[PDB]
């Protein structure tokens, strides 16, 4: 199991409205690179929601994308 | 706001070995802690229960295990969550 | 399960505890890290970090240390570099 991560990710990154649609690459089962150019980030699953590793701890995937995907970054 | 991969298999194996070797059944423990007899105990009642039994463990560990037990996250550890956590 | 359950851990509590300990024990966290870092490349494995702490007689637990080491290691490279160290201890 644990493919719920790669399911949730691809399902939520599909929501991108950019011309160059937001790119995400899977390096490991729990490691992803997000964005036009970027760094390696951890991705785990807590209960139902996906969690990405950020400075102060962990961030919900939707909030992460909201902050890093420009087509949602108000 | 921090979260980590907690070694729950080790805590769990350690706990069941403790209970089994201490002549105790985990459901006597749950029912004992469940005073209102409705099949639920708060994360805190559960933690206080474990620490009260003086099983070797710490509060820092117990917030993590109580988090893992509460599989729905509604704040309460019910009977089925309890069993599922201890008996996969 | 066999590789850890994602769960809430009061890391702030732990690090504060450790900081109080080291600080009023006349010990620098830097010197600790350098002591553990034998090869002097700026990073120490999770296991070397855990062993270093448990040996230091800081009141903690191995089970706590697996989680703590997970947090210190912000990426999943299996090492704790000095930046991860200092940043974790001084947000
Ligand atoms: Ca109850
Ligand atoms: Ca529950
Ligand atoms: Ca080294
Ligand atoms: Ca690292
Ligand atoms: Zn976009
Ligand atoms: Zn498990």
């Amino acid at each position: 199991d644990a493919d719920k991560i790669e399911d949730e990710v691809t399902r939520q990154v599909a929501q991108c409205k950019c011309a160059k649609r937001f790119q995400v690459e899977q390096i490991g089962e729990n490691k992803y690179r997000f964005g036009d150019s970027q760094q390696l980030r951890l991705v785990r699953i807590l209960r139902s929601t996906v969690m990405v590793r950020v400075g102060g701890g962990w961030m919900a995937l939707d909030e992460f994308l909201v902050k890093n995907d420009p087509c949602r970054a108000r | 706001g921090h979260m980590a991969n907690f070694d729950f298999d080790v805590w769990r194996k350690k706990y069941m070995r403790w209970m089994n070797h201490k002549k105790s059944r985990v459901m006597d423990f749950f029912r004992r802690i469940d005073k209102d007899q409705d099949g639920k105990i708060t994360r805190q009642e559960f933690i206080d229960g474990i620490l009260a039994s003086k099983f070797p463990t710490t509060k820092l560990e117990m917030t993590a295990v109580a988090d893992i037990f509460d599989r729905d996250g509604d704040g309460y550890i019910d009977y089925y969550e309890f069993v599922a956590a201890l008996h996969p």
